[PDB]
């Protein structure tokens, strides 16, 4: 899960500006898409796969003379041990698909059950042996919001040129409907709520409360 | 443009890292090929010497 | 963060009035335009492109 | 990889034969 942050990470980079007055905006879109393709190639090579130790201080382990018959070697890392043991369980077709233990596995495991899960098999196997990019991504997302602000002011004044009668009545109604919201919490301030001046709808409320 | 050059030098480094990884699959596979050739030769000599003896 | 109804409603009015009082030519906002176009970022950035474009030719 | 799997299978199938060959020690 991705961690939530306290600052905006990206911006939409609006596209309602006239593409015949402001130029090179398509250049910006091409550059952003190219950077979006220049890191999909990096994240891929961060999950890169490598095959460097099929067979090839605590990285080297001496195997027992018993397990040395299922490996072909007497020393090597633990990775080679678990891998070659799995390869031996796979080549001889021992998994039940119609693990069924072989004859030499009886000795290497010191078990006569002749049938054991693979989990226990590898259990016995063990038993036998960066900062500047954040500033750049905040500086860029600090300009695509300034662009997203100037574009909004252009959108407002351009939509004011066309239909000014429609925008002005909206501004006057937003004003007459927002100056009322901001003047709704000036009644409770602890220096005008104990002076008995606002207690002489705070009277029908006590009727509803007492009934409640 | 500056962020692009920043994410571009990463590729400039990754190219050398990839070609170095590629140069590790030519000096290592041929070693196993030579080991297999030596193994087949000495196993031929060993099986011949074994057949010379009574046990076979 | 930590925005509320009052902090948002008082922000919408500030944005509407900054524009309306600018239509009436009552607001002077030259100390805000002298942060985008007038600073040397309009010329020094071009003086950085004038050399990056030439570095990109070899 | 195509060469490593060949070497691994022809190395794990050679000890299964070396063991039973050493088992022939009565001659």
């Amino acid at each position: 899960n991705p961690v939530p942050v306290t600052y905006p990470t990206d911006a939409y980079i609006p596209t309602y500006l006239p593409d015949d007055k402001v130029s090179n905006l398509a250049d910006l879109k091409k550059l952003i898409e190219m950077d979006s393709r220049l890191d999909l190639y990096l994240t891929r090579r961060r999950l890169d796969t490598s095959i460097n130790l099929p067979t090839n201080d605590g990285g080297k382990v001496q195997y027992s003379p018993n397990l040395a018959t299922l490996i072909g070697m007497q020393t090597g890392s633990v990775n080679d041990a678990v891998y070659s043991i799995y390869k031996y369980i796979l080549i001889n077709n021992l998994f039940v698909t119609e693990v069924k233990l072989d004859s030499l596995l009886q000795k290497v495991l010191d078990t006569n059950a002749a049938h054991l899960p693979l989990m226990n098999v590898v259990q016995t196997v063990n038993k036998l042996v960066d900062a500047e990019d954040t500033a750049k991504l905040r500086e860029i997302t600090k300009l695509a919001l300034q662009l997203n602000s100037s574009a909004q002011k252009y959108q407002f004044f351009h939509e004011l040129s066309l239909h000014p009668r429609e925008t002005l009545t909206h501004y006057l109604w937003s004003s007459k409907q927002n100056e009322l919201v901001l003047q709704g919490d000036q009644y409770f301030n602890e220096d005008a709520a104990r002076t008995s001046d606002i207690y002489s709808s705070l009277m029908g409320n006590i009727s509803l409360l007492y009934s409640q | 443009m500056e962020k692009l050059e920043s994410k571009f030098t990463k590729l400039c480094d990754l190219e050398t890292q990839l070609e170095m990884e590629k140069l590790k699959y030519v000096k290592e596979s041929e070693k196993m090929l030579n080991d297999r050739l030596s193994l087949s030769k000495q196993i031929l000599d060993l099986n011949k010497s074994l057949e010379e003896l009574n046990v076979s | 963060n930590n925005v509320t109804l009052k902090n948002l409603t008082a922000f919408q009015l500030l944005s509407q009035r900054e524009n309306i009082c600018e239509l009436l030519n009552l607001v002077e906002s030259t100390e805000r335009h002298n942060s985008i176009i007038n600073p040397e970022r309009q010329r020094m950035s071009l003086e950085e492109m004038k050399k990056m474009l030439d570095a990109l030719k070899n | 990889v195509k060469e490593s799997e060949k070497m691994l299978n022809d190395r794990l199938s050679l000890s299964k034969q070396i063991l039973d060959l050493n088992k022939s020690l009565e001659e």
